[PDB]
This record gives C-alpha cells, structure tokens and sequence, in this order.
C-alpha cells in the first residue's frame, strides 16, 4: 500500500495535463496546460496580489493576464513554468505530499536525452519525490490495450505521431511526426464556420466553436460523395444553440474539418496525412515485422476521437497495404486517456516496482541514471 | 437543473405571496390614514378661518 | 416539462419584483401622508387654542 | 472609531449634492449644487453683505442672484464654485471641522486624469483632510447592489451614463454617455403642460413642473397602446393641486415625458435612447462576459425613478439580446442614493483603510499618487 495507493501519474501535454492515483480508472485531474501572468497590478475581491495563475484560473481570467503554453509540440520548451504546472498539479489539483509518493510522468516520442534528464533533476531536487519513472506515451497507449507490438498513431492538441512498437521497445527511426493536432482543427473550423456567415466575435463565442468540434465533428468515409450528399441536402445538418438563443446551424462542416487530417492541404500544409503517414512509418521498419503493425494499429489521443476515424484509416491502408495482409484499427472508448490509463496500470503493477528510479539511484548516479 | 429551478420557483411564489399579502395591510391602513388626515385638514381650514375671523 | 417551470418560475419572480416595487411606493407615500397628518393635527391644535383666546 | 464614525461620504452631482457620515444608511445633507452671486448691492434684514450663496439660499433667492451650477455633465466645471459648494457642505450642512475627517469623495465614469489630481489637490492643500479616496459614481451603485459584475445604467439630474464593470474595474472603452437627464426632462414636461393649454407663469408655477414630473410621472410598457388607451379616456387622467387651488390635469403626458428617455427624437435628439445604449455597451465588451452583464443591469439615478422603468428595460433589452440569454434588470427603491449609500459601506468597511490616501502618501507622492 506504502505506494501501491501511492503512485502518482502525470501525463504532460500540450493542452491537458492529465493525473491521478495508479489504480484509479481515469485521471482525477485534467486541466489546460497554461501559466497566466497578469497583465496589470490589482486583485480579485477578498484574495491577496497573485503572482501566476494556472490551469482553468488562468483559463477563466485570461483578458488580464499574458498566457503561456510550456510544452511546444509534445516538447517542454519552458521549465519555470512547466515546475509551476507541476507544483499545481500535486499541491492544489491532487492536494497530496509530493515528497512522500512515486511519480510516473510521460514524456514525447524523440524527447531529448536531455530533457528526461532535466524533468528528473526538478522532480528528484526540487519536489523531492520518493522515486520516479518516465514512460513514453504511445508505449503505454499501446500496452493499456493489452499489446506490446502495434503502431500507434497518437495525436492530442499540439502534435500527432506514428510510434511503431516491437515487444515494448520503441523504434526510434521508424517514428513520424506531424505537427497539425486538435489546436490546428479547431481553428480551421472557426474559418470554415465564419465562412458559412457567422461570427465568433467575443471570447464566449470563440471558446464554444472547440465544443463544436468536440460535440458534432465526424470523419466520413467516402469524404468525396458525403460532400456530394450535402449537396442534394439531406437531414445530414446539425444546429447547435449557443450560450444564448444563437441557433447556429452546421451541416456540411462538420465533416470538413477532420478531412484536414487526411488532407494538410486544407490548411496549406505541404506534409502528408495521418494514413499515409502510417504506412510510410511501416514500410521505414523491419519487414518481417510489418505484418505485426498491420494487424495492431492502436489509436489514442484526444483528436482521433472524432466518429468513423478508425473506417476511413480501416480502408485507407487497407487500399495501400498489400493484399496479403490483415489490417487492424483499434480504437478503444477511453482512447482520449489512452496514455494515462497504460501509466495506471503499469505502475500500480506487481513488477514495476524494481523499474521505480529511486533518491538512492539517483543521488548516487546523477540524472543519467533514469535517462536509460 | 430542474429540482434547482422547480425549488427556486417555489421560493419565489411563496415570497411573492408574503409580500402580496403585507400590502393590502399597508394601501388598507391607507385609505385609513389619508382619510383621517384630510378629515382634520378641513376642520383646520375651518377653525383657521373662523380665528381670521374673530380676530 | 421544463420550460414550463423555468417560464412558470420568470413569471411568478416577475411578478413578485412588480408587488414588491408597488410596495416601496405605497409604504413610503405613506410615512409621508402619515408624517403629513401629524403635522397638520399639531398645526389645526395651536390654531384652535390661539381662536380660543382671541375670542 | 477614530474613523469609523469619522468618514464622510459626499457624492458631488449635476443638480444635488449628496452628503453624510460613512455608516449612515442614507445622506444627512442633499441639497442643489448652486452658487449664487447678488446681481446688486444690499441686505436681508438681520444679515451683513453676501459675496454668495450656496444650495437652498441660492435657489431660494435667485431672483436678485446669477445662479451658477459648477457641475456640467457630472464635470467639475468651475474649481472656484466648487470649493465653495464644499465649503458649504463640510462647514454648513454637516457642521464638521475637515481637517479631522476622512473624505471619499465621488468622480464620473471618464473624469478627466487631471481633475482627480484637482479636486485631491484642493481637498488635501486647501481643506486639510487626513485622508481622503474618489471612487466612481456606478462602481458604488453596483456594489451596493451586493455584486460586483454587473452593468449599471446611471441617470441623474445632467448625464446618463453605462458603465460596464468587471470584479470591480469599470470597463473604460464600453461605457456611453447620453447627455439627456432629469433636467432635460423637467423642460420637456414643461411645454407638453403648456401645449395641454397651460401657463407656468410666474416662479412658483415654474418649480412645481419638476414636482409634477416626480410624483405623477410614469413609464408605460407599451408605450404604444397607452396613448391609444388615453384616447378610449380611462380613469387614467392625474389632478395635482397647484400651490393654490388651480387644479391642473395631466392625464395622458404623464408618460410622454419618460418616453423621452427610451425616443430621444421626442426632444430632437438623434442620439439612441437608454436601452440600445444599455445593448451596445455590452455589444462593445468582452464576449464571455456578456452573460454576466445581462443578468445585472443595475439601475440607479434620480431619472430612474418613473414607475416601471425596469419592466420596460426589462423587455427592451430581452428583445435586442440573444434568446439563449438571461436578462436581468435590478433597480433598488433607495436608488436615488445608490451612488452614496455604496460609498457609505465602503468607507465604513473594516478592509478599505488600507486604501485611503493619506497626507503622508501626499506630501510625499504629489497629486499622482491617488490619481491611480
């Protein structure tokens, strides 16, 4: 129990942070991903001067403060603002010690050596945790399905990724990036709707058009005749009321948002999209293992949520896979925490207690010693 | 948000029918004292003027 | 059946905020009428004590 | 102590002066704000030669005075006349030596840097306040509503203003200023009375239109059918007795005067009225703060005063503003002293000590210092 209750988990992101006890089935905290710091001197009623704001506080007073996002793309690009998120998310959104708990954290796909480094340095000597452990996040996406080998095409709010997995080693030189997330879509939605007639003219109407994307946004198959369809105008739109009356109404849209992610011309990227981006990450591998990720193309993360994803890219490698081979789309309910789950698993687990980098490994090995 | 706002209406309507109430008491004791008050303001003018009068 | 509570509850508010404001106006036309009163009874008494002795 | 019963609270209008000790409950001195200077030279019996009068005396001699009003538009004007309506109200009325009491003082939505650097000039170097504070006029009307986010539409006796404010801070760039108030609508009652076939000849016929206006005046929900109703001719017709016995009626423009306030062109005014004034403030403010301000539109003012001004706004805003919004109009009975009765709680507040601007924070910073 010491730590079987004890172990924390962390999952750092570009727009969530996501968090909670190994064991529970879900985070029991999830937040933005921001450090506001307030624009000009004054306080709210009854509170003291306040340096930094965090999470939805900084969210909810964003037009007096300067927001800041400390990881860029999946990469933690700002640590004193990054050990401020951190320093929220055990002291006031999980309110624990963290000097008395193991800390699992995740970190991105290439992260530099340096960093898993550094991310230990502030863990071990600045919030001085008992042990801690960096796990990749597609390698516990992959493994919170069951499996140990499978791609995972992962893809949250800043960055998207191919992670190809052999019995749980990562392949680092058959990994794909592809900086166009959920963030990317969100903005193109705003356009495409502005351009429908609208206006998301004050901050109550810019934020909802996100829950838009959330709420109505779909990945049809056959994107060519669904947009053929729209023409002949079915019962295929959909109207969403506003934080008023506003009855805005989306048809078509809908659809032609997450298109984005199979077409980056949409959005004048020049980059290839999510399906054939999966497949060239397959045929940069090992060809005896190529039927393996085939048959285990495990997806995870916020952005692959939007309805009849796993259909198109199901029939989209399919079509340029050889026929030979067994395709398989998994897509799990829960995929949006794909990542944290595999890390509530994995440490709460009977044999991971022999992995836990502990204070005596590291005040007697330096940082490296976590670094692997 | 139902039980919310069904309890909200009926704390309202029971607030309403209180105050309601207090005032047929309030424009009743009314009609009463503007009454009274007018009723002495004439037998003043009249005293007022019959001291005119004497004087 | 909610709008129906919801519309049921802003009618109800409305009107007891209409009461309630019909009211801060009768009760205080009233410390003012009764204030008035008062002071006319005191004004009719010295006037009819002073018709008193100049008779 | 020391304070607590020490503090004095005089807010400075247009037409009346509202002044009295922090705690009261409501003004121990309203009075106008005039000064009269003897167009000739001579007494009252009993008296020696007067260089001026101040408030009633003014008003009640103005016929051998040239009266002057030191507030046009709720600006300080004239700064001689001023500090002679001060004089008047701290030696006079609340018959308080100064120099031993805490001021808050009250100042308009967009005064002028310069003028709140004046008036605590002339307050701290010629009265000799310990200390003193300006607040602004709608921020002490909302607060002492209780809130703190709301929008207050304030209408005294020379300006109607809007002033949008957030956790206190009034919005500068969303408040309207609408130059037709009480004063204007006196005049216009005025000859709607005349033109009934009326003579407001001599002083005392002049004087009691404003009383008129007060005690039979009206704002009609429908404004519409309420002249048609006029017309069917209800019991809805009004005889005031006069300071004789001249019984004048005024059946129907009891409620052509505050309709006034909601059509400007009734007065050839091509200005907008109070409540698209109300609606464009909060067109002109953040998006996600526009529910708040709909849902507390906080009246408060003299010209606020005409029966169901409140039902009218009411339904003038909800039908402007989005159907999925909550409107909500407050108007307290004591607003008349909304403005006053806030600063009343606020300066008696066991937490503004800390904010009052004390001569030490003066002789030492110069007029910037409580200019903020």
């Amino acid at each position: 129990d010491e730590d079987e209750t004890t172990a924390l988990v962390c999952d750092n992101g570009s727009g969530l942070v996501k968090a909670g006890f190994a064991g529970d089935d879900a985070p029991r905290a999830v937040f933005p991903s921001i450090v506001g710091r307030p624009r000009h001197q004054g306080v709210m009623v009854g509170m003291g001067q306040k340096d930094s704001y965090v999470g939805d506080e900084a969210q909810s007073k964003r037009g007096i403060l300067t927001l800041k996002y400390p990881i860029e793309h999946g990469i933690i690009t700002n640590w004193d603002d990054m050990e401020k998120i951190w320093h929220h998310t055990f002291y006031n959104e999980l309110r624990v010690a963290p000097e008395e708990h193991p800390t699992l954290l995740t970190e991105a796909p290439l992260n530099p050596k340096a960093n898993r480094e550094k991310m230990t340095q502030i863990m071990f000597e600045t919030f001085n945790v008992p042990a801690m452990y960096v796990a990749i996040q597609a390698v516990l996406s992959l493994y919170a399905s069951g499996r140990t080998t499978g791609i995972v095409l992962d893809s949250g709010d800043g960055v998207t990724h191919n992670v190809p997995i052999y019995e749980g080693y990562a392949l680092p030189h058959a990994i794909m990036r592809l900086d166009l997330a959920g963030r990317d879509l969100t903005d193109y939605l705003m356009k495409i709707l502005t351009e429908r007639g609208y206006s998301f003219v004050t901050t109550a109407e810019r934020e909802i058009v996100r829950d838009i994307k959330e709420k109505l946004c779909y990945v049809a198959l056959d994107f060519e005749n669904e947009m053929a369809t729209a023409a002949s105008s079915s019962s295929l739109e959909k109207s969403y009321e506003l934080p008023d009356g506003q009855v805005i109404t989306i048809g078509n849209e809908r659809f032609r948002c997450p298109e984005t992610l199979f077409q980056p011309s949409f959005i004048g990227m020049e980059s290839a999209g999510i399906h054939e981006t999966t497949y060239n990450s397959i045929m940069k591998c090992d060809i005896d293992i190529r039927k393996d990720l085939y048959a285990n193309n495990v997806m995870s993360g916020g952005t692959t949520m939007y309805p009849g994803i796993a259909d198109r890219m199901q029939k989209e490698i399919t079509a340029l896979a050889p026929s030979t081979m067994k395709i398989k789309i998994i897509a799990p309910p829960e995929r949006k925490y794909s990542v944290w789950i595999g890390g509530s698993i994995l440490a709460s687990l009977s044999t991971f207690q022999q992995m836990w980098i502990t204070k005596q490994e590291y005040d007697e090995a330096g940082p490296s010693i976590v670094h692997r | 948000d139902l039980e919310r706002a069904e309890e909200r209406a009926e704390l309202s309507e029971g607030k309403c029918a209180e105050l309601e109430e207090e005032l047929k008491t309030v424009t009743n004791n009314l009609k009463s004292l503007e009454a009274q008050a007018e009723k002495y303001s004439q037998k003043e003018d009249k005293y007022e003027e019959e001291i005119k009068v004497l004087s």
